[PDB]
């Protein structure tokens, strides 16, 4: 897999170039925001249960046929499997956030996943909706100004939202 | 690519779990040292041509015969000196790669692998490049922890040639 | 599905033989206890709504904070109380399933599997449901062996949460 | 596999319903007839040899070419195999009778059996005739009023006949 | 030894667990059938001598050559009559063992094992003992489920000879 | 292993004689009290954790160095191991109670247990004390006249106590 | 035992090599976080008794039946109150162990292992201790990364009970 | 294995009490000097070959029969094996230095080493001398005040020397 530094270094090696001041400054910004990035990762993992819970609640309100008899999340087995998928996608999003690059999310999670869902009979659009609602809950937890040194985390927040939207577009 | 961050993530993934507090502490250590790492990388990239030419000249002075003896593997003409500056630039560039990535991954994959066969085939004495690296180590002008980072990766390059 | 009858038949089939006198004695025991089993199932199904609402209220009294604290996992509004009555109904319905089948199969497959992850994810304290089951156990109004059957399957539900 | 209780419980679980008084009363009737059901199973197993014998006798009278030279039940090997098939089908019928549901009979015996016979060259119609004659002999043994507390077993008898007819229709 | 109770206990001990409700139902089936089993055992033991002698005479009436032909394996003299009475006594004794134990264990262990080679070596026709057991079945004076149990294990002995 | 019927049948087979009327009467009394025996086994298994808890509470009250630093049951590891031991011994006692014979308890649980405990440094005397307290709690729960039909269970209680004392004497 | 330092050393020793710069970065992450970890440990140890008593009273206020119902597993009398205070003290003591060690090692080893069977046997509801740890988290008086570390390991204890 | 924190936590768990303020203060001082400790480990590992070379030079100067025909370090094989031994021991000393505890050095390196050397005919006394000379070279390199921030590393130097003398005493 790659992190941000590894992606820049691989692209540089392919061209046989030293890093340009653009790339140097970008990676220096990553290094200086490292503490906020660790804060985002820690806040997402420490509240993974609540993120999954809020997303699933909003989804099941929006699509109640999911949790009624005949629904695709009705029995205990299907419900637990659905929550497992939610936490899996969230875990790979946290991986991508720590890495600063979506390589691990695509290669180890998103690839072939739409085909897997369409073979299992799981509504990919509903999974994508749940992923978006996970995005909303996770951004709400990340930007919560309580108990943290005040600052601007809008760049990290947009990066995390991009990872979530990439996850959602891979199954819809 | 092998980096401390990617190793942390792969350890988390093998066990199918979220990142533990220990792995977060490790990645925090990487981030904390990355200030010195990027300082050293920026310095070595700005002073690129100066350091390359100075190291070439250091090798030439330390080994005078490389500017006198005829032969394609020596630097007695313009072609040899261009090739030598290019080689030293390769070394320094990959060292900056390692400094940026935070580990020996780039040096292991982009430089060291196959280096011995390249040197044996073209009759390039590794001690030439050891001396070039020693000059770069003694004349980057860095101080403190950026100097220490640059030194560890230059030394890692030196050990591969030894 | 795992039932005593299906287990007897599978034991007979693995050895490719007819049902032995021992397996007939076992199935006779199942049939003999099935009178109390069906009595308890019919009672728990008729008094369904009464027992569900009584158990919800028992949990609310025993744990007053579940009717006061704000939060989606609590029952401080109408949505929470509807969800809680629905959960207790799920528990009771699957318990009647087990009573009908004559074994823990329905409880193992339809309720207990994945229950811990459901409770951890949505922050539903298992002790709430333990108290609900204790109320249902103390207020089904059954006597004798039907009471004993209902009690064994309610207790099996309790042990899963413990 | 399923027994009667398991089938009703699975159908209830799929709909997310409590059992209706219909299903409760049906299963209570099964429980109260349990003793007669055990009597039917015990009488069929304890006289499996005589059931197979009477059925095969009637069949071989009806179709004598089966046990003449060139017949499909002529040699000792073929005859023993035919009796083995008779006892196999009877054993799975007894399974279904004890279970109060034909699931074990279909899944572990009847499925793919017509294809197996047509690949082996065994006359499926003759097997079906023998199965019907087994049905007649087994009902005669079940309804025999001697040595048993007198009562009505007509419901069990129709159930057993349905299992036998299901077995016969799977090979004809 | 192989009894229903020991089999249930062994099933529970293999899984290193307490006894389940299914197993308790099966053991209750054994206990409920044990009333008839013990009545049949008591009857067959009290009327043991009458049953043995009647069975021997039934064998003689059905196969008269056994009383007529000379040879050690026949009952033409008193020694043969006594050996045959002893044999039928062994059969009945072990059938009562099985009624007591509640399974075919004692019959599988004390009688049927090696029975075939015993009868082959001493030229004893199994149909003799089949007829003796048929007489015992027809003349034990039991009615109902006690008779059903006695006939279950007597037919089990009959099928071991066929 | 043996149950009561199996032990009597083995002793009668080794002598080659029919069961005397005494043995028949004893086993018929076992059959008559079978429902009481099932009640005892059911109450002891479904209250197993309560029995272990009461015994352990008493044992730690009178030997408090067991749950104090340096005690053989202080840490979570050794505490859980002691509770596992008591639940194991109670389980084998319920086995013997269902069987009406101590052979399973002797052969599968008690034989060699004192050697195990003295090789481990586990004080066998306190294990025996805990077993006796398990006996007291179990008999209290079995003799509880509520929720059950009134009757005499003194013989069954004495048999269960004999099993408990056999267990306590095998490690004391 | 399982500490970040011991894990790095074991990784280096498995490959029979000196410590790498990645491992030294990870150990530096541990050392930089250890300041907050030690501040949190010191605070929780100094205010140990106040925190224990406050957590017990919070449990009582939230689950009042624990002070009212008779039975050995409750805190209706002084013995129960003292047992509960001792338990919360064990929890807090081991949480400080983990803060000192810098990992979940002590919590995995000294508390969580066997905790489930302990609580099942003595009928102690895990939600009691969850509420106690929530109080401790809300009342340790730490601010910043020391509070973050304390809450990390307290939530680790909370999730072991859920 | 143990580090300093782990050793203290084990000794406090075995007594069942919180850490006294003394132990807290000692471990906090370890944390404060952690950067010095990392400096010592880094300097000892990145100068390992120089340390081994200096020690070996001194050892062969004062015991020259080691590198003379018939000496236990004469041929290329035995010379390389001696250098491997010294690098191994220095590596385990750096392990103990990072851990702040000698448990790894004792358990994984020193335990049984004297028996190995005397079975091999390797003179343990000269091995101990070489270890002491490694100590001198390593401490010289660690205390070098150039290229580093001025400060007191006397406690760390004493700890490292204690590890070196523990190693030398295990083979002497
Ligand atoms: C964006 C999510 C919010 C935000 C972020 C923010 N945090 C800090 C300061 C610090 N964050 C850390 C975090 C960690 N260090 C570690 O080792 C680990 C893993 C174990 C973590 C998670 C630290 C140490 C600091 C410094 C001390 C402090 O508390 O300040 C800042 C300010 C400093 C900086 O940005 O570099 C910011 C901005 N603040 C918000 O308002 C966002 C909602
Ligand atoms: C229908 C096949 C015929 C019939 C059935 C019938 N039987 C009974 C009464 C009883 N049947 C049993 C049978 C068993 N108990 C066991 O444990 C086992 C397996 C080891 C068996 C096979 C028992 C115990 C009884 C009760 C005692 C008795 O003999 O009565 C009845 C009457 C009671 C009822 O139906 O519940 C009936 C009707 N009678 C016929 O005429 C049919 C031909
Ligand atoms: C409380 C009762 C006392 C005590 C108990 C204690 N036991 C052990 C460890 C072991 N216990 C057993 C016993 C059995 N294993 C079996 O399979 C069976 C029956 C089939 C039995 C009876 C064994 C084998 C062990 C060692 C292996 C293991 O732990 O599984 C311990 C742990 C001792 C230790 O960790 O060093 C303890 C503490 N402790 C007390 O204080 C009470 C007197
Ligand atoms: C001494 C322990 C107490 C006592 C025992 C007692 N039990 C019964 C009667 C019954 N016990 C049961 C329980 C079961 N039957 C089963 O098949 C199973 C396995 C699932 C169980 C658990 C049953 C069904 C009966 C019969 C129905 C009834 O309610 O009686 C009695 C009654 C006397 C008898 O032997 O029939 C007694 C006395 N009763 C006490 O008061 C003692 C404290
Ligand atoms: C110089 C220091 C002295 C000396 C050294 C010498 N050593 C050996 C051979 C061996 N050395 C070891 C030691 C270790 N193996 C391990 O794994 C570890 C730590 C985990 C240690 C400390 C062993 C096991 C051997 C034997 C197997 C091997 O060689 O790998 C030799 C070679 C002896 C021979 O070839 O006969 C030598 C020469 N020699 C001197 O003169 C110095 C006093
Ligand atoms: C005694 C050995 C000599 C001494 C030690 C000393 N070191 C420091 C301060 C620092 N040392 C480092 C080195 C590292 N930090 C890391 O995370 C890693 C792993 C990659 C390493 C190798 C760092 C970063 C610092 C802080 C920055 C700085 O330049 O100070 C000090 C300073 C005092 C302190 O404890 O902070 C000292 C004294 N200095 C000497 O003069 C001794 C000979
Ligand atoms: C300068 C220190 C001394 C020296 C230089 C010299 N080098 C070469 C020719 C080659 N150098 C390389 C090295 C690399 N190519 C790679 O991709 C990498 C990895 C990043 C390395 C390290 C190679 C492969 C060649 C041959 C092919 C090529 O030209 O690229 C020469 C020319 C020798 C020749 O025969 O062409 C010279 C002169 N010689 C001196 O005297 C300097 C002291
Ligand atoms: C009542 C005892 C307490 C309580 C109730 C409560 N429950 C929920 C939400 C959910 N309950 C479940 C449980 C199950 N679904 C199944 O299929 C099965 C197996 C049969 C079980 C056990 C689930 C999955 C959810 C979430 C999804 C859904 O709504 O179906 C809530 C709502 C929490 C939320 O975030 O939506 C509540 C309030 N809370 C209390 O305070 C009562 C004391
Ligand atoms: C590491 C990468 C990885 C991924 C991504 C993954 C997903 C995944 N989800 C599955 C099932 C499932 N996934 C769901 C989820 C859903 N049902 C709904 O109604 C919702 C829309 C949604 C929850 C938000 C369900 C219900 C199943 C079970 C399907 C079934 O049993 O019929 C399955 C196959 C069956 C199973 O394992 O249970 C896979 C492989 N497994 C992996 O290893
Ligand atoms: C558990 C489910 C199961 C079934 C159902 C089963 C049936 C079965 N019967 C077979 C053969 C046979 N079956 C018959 C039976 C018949 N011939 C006649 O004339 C009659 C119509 C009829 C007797 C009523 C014969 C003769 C064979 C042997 C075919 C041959 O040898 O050519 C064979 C393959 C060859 C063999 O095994 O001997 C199978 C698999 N085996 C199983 O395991
Ligand atoms: C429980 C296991 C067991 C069995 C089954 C058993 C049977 C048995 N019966 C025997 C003899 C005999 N059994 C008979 C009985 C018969 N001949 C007739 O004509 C009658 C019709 C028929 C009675 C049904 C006779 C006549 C002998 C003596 C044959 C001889 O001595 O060669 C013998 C030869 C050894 C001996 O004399 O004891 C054995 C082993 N012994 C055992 O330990
Ligand atoms: C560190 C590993 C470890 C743990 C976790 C531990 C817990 C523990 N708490 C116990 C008792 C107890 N714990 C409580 C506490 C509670 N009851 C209430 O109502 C309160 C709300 C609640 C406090 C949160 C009580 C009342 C008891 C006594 C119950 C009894 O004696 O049966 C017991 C039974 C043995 C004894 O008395 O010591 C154990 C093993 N012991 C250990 O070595």
């Amino acid at each position: 897999m790659l992190d941000a530094f590894a992606k820049v270094v691989s692209q540089a090696d392919t061209k046989g170039e030293f890093l340009s001041s653009a790339q140097l400054d970008a990676l220096s910004n990553v290094v200086k925001d490292g503490s906020k990035r660790l804060d985002a990762v820690n806040r997402m993992t420490s509240n993974a249960s609540t993120i999954v819970a809020n997303a699933a609640r909003s989804l099941f309100e929006e699509q109640p046929q999911l949790i009624q008899p005949g629904g695709n999340a009705y029995t205990n087995r299907r419900m637990a499997a659905c929550l497992r998928d939610m936490e899996i996608i969230l875990r790979y999003v946290t991986y991508a956030t720590l890495a600063g690059d979506s390589s691990v999310l695509d290669d180890r999670c998103l690839n072939g996943l739409r085909e897997t869902y369409q073979a299992l009979g799981v509504p990919g659009g509903s999974v994508a909706a749940g992923v978006a609602k996970m995005k909303d809950a996770a951004i709400a937890i990340v930007n919560d100004p309580n108990g943290i040194t005040k600052g601007d985390c809008s760049a990290l927040v947009s990066e995390i939202a991009s990872y979530f939207d990439r996850a959602a577009a891979a199954v819809a | 690519m092998k980096t401390p961050i990617t190793e942390a993530i792969a350890a988390a993934d093998t066990q199918g779990r979220f990142l533990s507090n220990t792995e977060l502490q490790a990645v925090n250590g990487r981030f904390e040292r990355a200030a010195a790492s990027m300082e050293a990388a920026r310095a070595l990239t700005n002073n690129a041509q100066q350091l390359i030419d100075g190291a070439a000249n250091a090798v030439y002075q330390k080994f005078p015969y490389t500017t006198q003896m005829q032969g394609a593997n020596f630097a007695s003409d313009s072609r040899g000196k261009s090739k030598c500056a290019r080689d030293i630039g390769y070394y320094l560039r990959i060292i900056t790669y390692s400094l940026v990535a935070g580990g020996t991954g780039p040096l292991d994959e982009y430089l060291i692998a196959g280096l011995d066969e390249i040197n044996r085939t073209f009759d390039l004495s590794p001690s030439w490049y050891v001396e070039a690296l020693k000059y770069i180590k003694a004349n980057h002008g860095l101080s403190g922890q950026a100097a220490n980072e640059a030194n560890t990766y230059i030394d890692y390059a030196i050990n591969a040639l030894s």
